[PDB]
RNA sequence: GUUCACCACGGUGUGGUUGAUGACUGGGGUGAAGUCGUAACAAGGUAGCCGUAGGGGAACCUGCGGCUGGAUC
RNA sequence: GCAAGCGUUAAUCGGAAUUACUGGGCGUAAAGGGAGCGUAGGUGGCUCGAUAAGUCAGAUGUGAAAUCCCCGGGCUUAACCUGGGAACUGCAUCUGAUACUGUUGAGCUAGAGUAUGUGAGAGGAAGGUAGAAUUCCAGGUGUAGCGGUGAAAUGCGUAGAGAUCUGGAGGAAUACCGAUGGCGAAGGCAGCCUUCUGGCAUAAUACUGACACUGAGGCUCGAAAGCGUGGGUAGCAAACAGGAUUAGAUACCCUGGUAGUCCACGCCGUAAACGAUGUCUACUAGUCGUUGGGUCCGGACUUAGUGACGCAGCUAACGCAAUAAGUA
RNA sequence: AAACUGAAGAGUUUGAUCAUGGCUCAGAUUGAACGCU
RNA sequence: GGGAGAAGGUACGCUGUUGAUGGUGAUAGGUCUCCUUGAGCUUUCGACAGUCGCAGAUACCAGGCUGCUGCAACUG
């Protein structure tokens, strides 16, 4: 899983400000990294299932952040889902 | 959640008057202060005081009455729910107890008794029916 | 049955077809006597009733 | 007038849908003083029921899992 | 009782609130999808504005005549005819209003989420290992029974059983702990250990600022049984064989016993998949347990679960009753 | 002035009951048919 | 995968005009070399118009095709 060292990089990477660790950019960033990390578990354990809910909810989760800042500020959607690669 | 802040605004009397409780408290908000003050002028509850709290939030205290034991409000219920608006004419306001009771009625000059709504030859949306 | 799942789908009656099928819908119909026999009748009573099979003018026997 | 173009009838082939009929066959129902049993209702005399599988003249039986809509405890 | 008609049949609406918009239900009468995620869609917190689409009002045009209803007028009355109204819910176009819905600008934190510290757990996946016990194989002791039943018999045993001791092989399950205890969306999940991994509970601060709920189709997961291929196979055990019981006994009971049960990878997609109770909100007497926290002073309080009762309320009744079947 | 006036239930499941729920009936109507007149 | 060329249809010669296109590349412009233009030759497709016959895949050449059913899986 990630650590602490590096889930505090990506939100010192994506900060909207002054130690902020909610906007949806930092929100989407950790869920994405997340989710890439979670996908050496599941090659080695695909038959985990009860563990793949809990993917699926980040998937779902980071699917209505990324809504809801289309819907916002659609400059900071595309710029970001660049940066992200989705 | 809670989609119908109108609807809760009455369950909360409905339930506080059904429990004989002294006075019933929510969060405050333009039209739910519009709605119980029309009820103290129509003379169902005593009195409906907002008081600001922090974090720019309201408490909405409304102090209910009783007669010989017995709520004031027999029947609070609302009639244009959010899943079905009822919006009604000047002549299609309907009465409330053969106009004993009041029908609560949002029109363009605010919120009113139906018998005010048709005194001013105007409709609206008939939000309760309070008897 | 919401407000929203009456505007979808609907009430929708039923109506029961006739009791008298081969009359179509008529008053009376004309038909032809094959068949002029003698039959009893269900369970609680007993009798021998007069029935008569008929080819009407609707194609029905 | 001739000829070409368009075109109706009509013809040809191959499919689709649908009605009536069809030896035989499957279950459903009704009908009497039938034949074989007695599966369920009481703990119905092996608690019953659900899903599934195997078996059996027939209700049904048995296995696995589940339920109480199981009495006696 | 009707009467120059009266009955019957056909047909429509009614009664039928028996498709319930007005105006019904879904614990047990028919009825909650097995559970979840989620698309379209439906619905949606607070405050200050803008707009006026929905909404409301006014005006204008139109809504043919007839019909219906109201006030009259002519047939001797009536049916009939007829004048003027009312109505024709509507549609269109302007004007006004801005409480609500829609569309928008800005802002807020109370719903929903994020970061950080602790905690509990049979949550999931992959490996490893431990101890009982059964079965089998090989020996030592030993001799006439063992096993089984309500009784027996089949069966095993003088080729030495059963019992007892010592070794070896192998598979499956994990006694006690153990608990209306815990975890999981449901299905489900119990020896112990490591690795990978999900969610939840909890105090405070910081942050985003309605990002929400539900959800047709869709997808995912989904007991047991069953199917495919490949392994394994101790116990149990469908089928099957025998012994009984019986009138019969394709059963119940007895002795055996194969598929299956176990493993890997895939199908199947169903259960009384049940709380026979969809999910999410808010509110409504109380009492006593219990699990994981937390804060105070052995108690007290507060949370998130899990139970037993018990008001009001609801219910045909049973009964439910803050984990509602109450109020919305 | 007026057009603004309108709403009934019963029988039948049971030893009896309440509920559910179907079936049937009493009303009105017709370009009607048929029977008696 | 197939069945399937299932079945069954329509066009096809010559003459003239005309559109598109592949190849090779002389002549020029910027050393068994490279780029653009492209003469001549050549390729494959169309369209329109006319024309002759009984007949245009004209000769030789060159599947007949369907329905039911037994058997064996098939190539061999």
């Amino acid at each position: 899983m990630l650590t602490n060292s590096d889930r505090e990089q990506i939100i010192a990477q994506y900060q909207r400000g002054e130690n902020d660790t909610g906007s949806p950019e930092v929100q989407v960033a950790l869920l994405s990294a997340r989710i890439n990390d979670l996908q050496n578990h599941f090659k080695a354990h695909k038959a985990d299932h009860h563990s793949r809910r809990g993917l699926i909810r980040m998937v779902n989760t980071r699917r209505k952040l990324l809504d809801y800042l289309k819907g916002k500020d659609l400059g900071r959607y595309t710029t970001l889902i660049s940066q992200l690669g989705l | 959640s809670m989609q119908d802040t109108v609807g809760d605004m009455l369950t909360r009397i409905r339930n506080a008057q059904m429990a004989n409780k002294v006075s019933v408290a929510m969060p405050s908000s333009k039209l739910r202060k519009s709605i119980a003050d029309l009820l103290v002028s129509e003379g169902y509850v005593a009195s409906a005081v907002v008081n600001a709290e922090e974090n720019n939030k309201a408490t909405l205290s409304i102090e209910l009455k009783y007669f010989e034991g017995k709520a004031v409000i027999e029947t609070i219920q609302r009639f244009s729910r959010p899943g079905l608006r009822q919006h009604r004419g000047k002549d299609a306001i309907p009465t409330v107890k053969q106009g004993m009771g009041v029908a609560i009625v949002s029109t363009s000059q605010g919120i009113m008794s139906d018998r005010a709504a048709r005194a001013a030859g105007i409709g609206g949306e008939v939000v309760a029916f309070v008897a | 049955a919401t407000t929203n799942q009456l505007i979808r789908k609907g009430r929708k009656t039923i109506k029961e077809k006739s009791k008298v099928p081969a009359l179509q819908a008529c008053p009376q119909r004309r038909g032809v006597c094959t068949r002029v026999y003698t039959t009893t009748p269900k369970k609680p009573n007993s009798a021998m009733r007069k029935v008569c099979r008929v080819r009407l003018t609707s194609g029905y026997e």
